[PDB]
RNA sequence: GGAUUUUUGGAGCAUCGACCUGGUAUUGCAGUACCUCCAGGAACGGUGC
């Protein structure tokens, strides 16, 4: 209800996930950290408790080894990540 | 009465004692094998008994396919490009058919993956040195006409048409 | 808010589900629950180094998929 | 003896393995009728002899007077009626 | 509730049935009892080790979290549950 | 005795190291902890094999990366 | 909504985690994405482990299948109900 | 919730196959609803030839995947 | 008419005796966390006082002292004292 | 619908299945992990490390 809502606004504005609430306040780039060793950088414009995000003009860079591996990686528009790949979210990056 | 898309499409298809996926089309009497192409390669084995099918060709890409069954025809000719079409080819039934020389199993050592095969109840086993000239064509053939090849049998097939 | 109920409101999108296994579903999402089960019709499903299939019809678990790509013309205010 | 649907086939050789066996027997019944069970057991209360289950009486008939001593394996088989009725022809 | 795949488990009791463990496993045995979480315990198994060394093991108990598969005999095929 | 979640609450502002499943590690002052083992630190840096690889500054950790956490 | 029951007892194909696809008639199936497979067929690929060799599927018909949903991946259609 | 059927293995001697291939053996002195175990004399099989004692040995339900009866249960 | 021993009373016998127990962890069988119990939580998450992991393989053990081993890691707890 | 069994992530060696040669006893009625043993060659393949 009104109450569980209010619970959950605190929640996401004062626990853990408060810098994912920085995401959404000044609309500031996170990086995101997958399972496939994939860091997503980008705006995020919906969260929720399962960590689940919704990016807007994210760049994706990875390792793929085909010698020395390159450093391949692509752009996409709007994306969404669930939460049980995500392993570490950086609020403030280098570049 | 043509062989089409819907003599096999309402043909029953389901599991074998060999358990596999075999679809039955007994008593048919199709004179010729064409539009087989609708099973999407969701089938192991083809039976085609009581069929009147002189020559056994018009095959599609079937890579799924391990098992032919012609048994109970009228093949007198035998098709040549039987090896690109079924690449998983293992069992080959072509009882009770109409080949007299043995020039007609020559397309028939195409197939490398070949291991079984009968040509039981035909004219072409009737003449002299058959086995001998089938184990020499096919040398991947193990199984020939319910009998293991031997290994006298193959001297004899190295030995003979040289 | 979840974000289930955002990704519930999606029909005859043309969007691509990378699952976690290395495999990569672009497709029209025709149907989506409360469990992330992605049932989508016309889809083409590229593995890990492997030759993109088309299937007619594919359905994705929730816990199987990794992320999800959705096309430029598509609001997220709206689905919120 | 009963003209049954099932046919026992004896006196064949046993040094084959189960898989090679039943895909033989498959592939020598299927020219006299639809093959709709194969029992091939190898134990040794009933070692180098097989069952197979035919949809129609006929079939089964046309296999026992046409493999009448065939040479399978480089062993002459004995194709027989069954004494007791299959499972599946029982069930159906 | 319970679900029609966890009742055709629970109907698949006292038959013939291999269970699939997550480290590619296969253990063949008959089903003594089952759960509704997917605990499957057999008697007479035959563990394979994911290597083909087939041991005759004596009350087994898999449980759900590792159960990958479960091949039930033919005879629960014409259950009224799966219709 | 020593529950988990008052030694996470009392952590709070204290560097603390967590060394996820694998093999990396995040050192920096625990900033929020909540009751589902979700972290967020500040002026984190991220090492790799014992070694310094780089620093990330505010960072947050999920329950089922971290394998564990030690103070230091 | 049923879009799970609509495709039931069809001739579908589940990928499993491993790598494996079961073909098989689903006929019953849950909340929890298990499927029963009636007369299931699992086909898993092989390595080559060569420059030569080529890729190849060792395919094993099991029957009745009860596959839970923590190695189900994808479902696709395969074939209709016979 | 509900617990498994362990009441059958209850104080008999058995042995249990942990993830990444680790195995032990004891006797089961009790059961839990999240399938973990509690082994006593538990003797834990490495890939060599020699056994450790463990004394009392708690196992978890995510790592445990099959538990065969050494006795007639 | 049997009694059955809870793993969480044999959790709370080893924190309240202080026992340097040892817990591996999942899907790795090298790395083993050995250390004092203080407490443990209901979803089996332990808090450890001068704690040591020590690798199988290497034969190497570094200390890193008072953690916090949670509970989706944790396979097998020994008692090594 | 986020805390261990399903859905908000543990991510050169051993074994088995075959292929080819000889001796050997069982001729037997049943719904199946696998079924007699010995000796010789192999330049066959899968799985885990």
């Amino acid at each position: 209800p009104e109450e569980l809502q209010k619970r959950e606004e605190e929640e996401f504005n004062t626990g853990p996930l408060s810098v994912l609430t920085q995401s959404v306040k000044n609309n500031t780039q996170v990086l995101i950290n997958c399972r496939n060793n994939k860091k997503l950088l980008g705006r995020v414009k919906a969260f929720d408790r399962h960590c689940n995000m919704v990016l807007e003009n994210v760049k994706e860079m990875w390792t793929e080894v085909p010698s020395k591996p390159v450093n391949k990686d692509r752009y996409i528009s709007k994306m969404f990540l669930r939460g049980d790949s995500v392993i570490v979210v950086l609020r403030n990056p280098l570049i | 009465v043509k062989l089409t898309a819907e003599l096999i499409e309402q043909a029953a298809q389901y599991t074998n004692a060999v358990r596999d996926r075999e679809l039955d089309l007994r008593g048919y009497k199709i004179p010729v094998i064409e539009n087989l192409g609708a099973t999407l390669d969701q089938f192991d084995a083809i039976d085609f008994s009581d069929n009147e099918i002189r020559k056994l060709d018009g095959f599609p890409l079937l890579r799924r396919l391990k098992t032919l069954l012609v048994n109970n025809n009228r093949i007198c000719r035998i098709g040549e490009g039987l090896d690109q079409a079924l690449p998983c080819l293992t069992e080959l039934i072509l009882t009770n058919n109409s080949l007299v020389e043995l020039g007609d199993l020559d397309p028939l050592a195409s197939l490398k993956s070949l291991t079984y095969l009968s040509i039981l109840r035909n004219p072409v086993t009737n003449k002299k040195h058959y086995r001998l000239y089938v184990i020499y064509k096919v040398p991947q053939v193990r199984v020939l006409d319910f009998q293991k090849v031997k290994l006298k049998e193959r001297q004899e097939a190295e030995k003979m048409f040289k | 808010m979840k974000l289930v109920r955002f990704l519930m409101k999606l029909s005859h999108e043309t969007v691509t589900i990378e699952l976690k296994n290395g495999t990569q579903v672009h497709g029209t999402i025709t149907g989506v629950d409360v469990s992330m089960n992605t049932h989508l019709k016309a889809v083409k499903m590229t593995l890990k180094n492997r030759e993109p299939v088309q299937l007619e019809t594919l359905s994705i678990r929730g816990n199987n998929i990794r992320y999800f790509i959705l096309p430029d013309s598509l609001p997220l205010d709206t689905l919120l | 003896i009963r003209p049954n649907h099932t046919i026992y086939i004896n006196n064949m050789n046993d040094k084959i393995k189960k898989e090679e066996l039943k895909r033989s027997l498959y592939a020598l019944f299927s020219q006299f009728g639809h093959v709709v069970d194969i029992v091939a057991l190898k134990t040794m209360k009933m070692r180098g002899q097989a069952f197979v289950i035919f949809k129609e009486l006929g079939s089964s008939t046309n296999a026992l007077r046409q493999l009448q001593g065939f040479p399978f394996y480089g062993k002459p088989m004995r194709i027989q009626y069954a004494k007791t009725d299959s499972d599946i022809i029982s069930k159906m | 509730s319970i679900g029609v795949p966890i009742k055709v488990l629970h109907e698949a009791e006292g038959h013939i049935v291999t269970c699939e463990t997550n480290t590619g496993e296969v253990y063949r045995g008959k089903l003594i009892e089952a759960e509704d979480n997917m605990n499957c315990q057999m008697s007479n198994i035959t563990v394979t080790y994911r290597d083909g060394r087939v041991a005759q093991l004596e009350q087994v108990y898999i449980r759900g979290s590792k159960i990958r598969f479960l091949i039930l005999p033919d005879m629960l095929k014409n259950a009224p549950m799966l219709k | 005795p020593l529950n988990p979640k008052p030694f996470l609450n009392g952590l709070t502002g204290k560097p603390v190291m967590v060394k996820l499943k694998w093999g990396m590690e995040y050192k920096g002052y625990l900033v929020s902890v909540d009751g589902y083992m979700n972290m967020q630190l500040a002026n984190t840096e991220e090492y790799i094999d014992g070694a310094l690889s780089g620093h990330l500054g505010e960072v947050l950790i999920r329950c089922n990366n971290v394998l564990y956490i030690r103070g230091v | 909504s049923s879009k799970m029951l609509q495709h039931i007892d069809y001739r579908m194909r589940c990928i499993l985690q491993d790598g494996r696809i079961f073909i098989g008639t689903f006929k019953a199936f849950d909340k929890h994405m298990n499927l029963i497979l009636c007369d299931c067929d699992e086909f898993r690929k092989i390595k080559p482990k060569n420059s030569k060799q080529a890729e190849r599927e060792e395919k094993r018909v099991l029957g009745l299948v009860l596959l839970r949903g923590e190695n189900l991946v994808s479902m696709t259609v395969e074939g209709p109900p016979p | 919730a509900h617990p498994p059927e362990l009441k059958k293995f209850m104080d008999k001697k058995l042995s249990l196959k942990l993830n990444g291939g680790r195995h032990v053996q004891g006797i089961l002195r009790g059961f839990d609803p999240f399938m973990n175990l509690v082994i006593d004399e538990c003797v834990e099989m490495a890939t060599s030839g020699q056994q450790n004692n463990i004394g009392m040995v708690v196992i978890r339900g995510n790592s445990i995947i099959m538990l065969e009866a050494l006795e007639r249960v | 008419q049997k009694v059955m021993v809870q793993p969480i009373n044999l959790i709370f016998r080893y924190l309240q005796n202080r026992s340097r127990i040892q817990v591996w962890l999942y899907e790795q069988v090298n790395m083993r966390i050995e250390g004092c119990i203080i407490g443990f939580d209901e979803y089996m998450n332990l808090v450890l006082d001068d704690a040591e992991e020590i690798h199988s393989k290497t034969k190497s053990r570094k200390q890193l002292g008072r953690i916090m081993l949670k509970g989706d890691n944790i396979t097998l707890l020994q008692s090594v004292s």
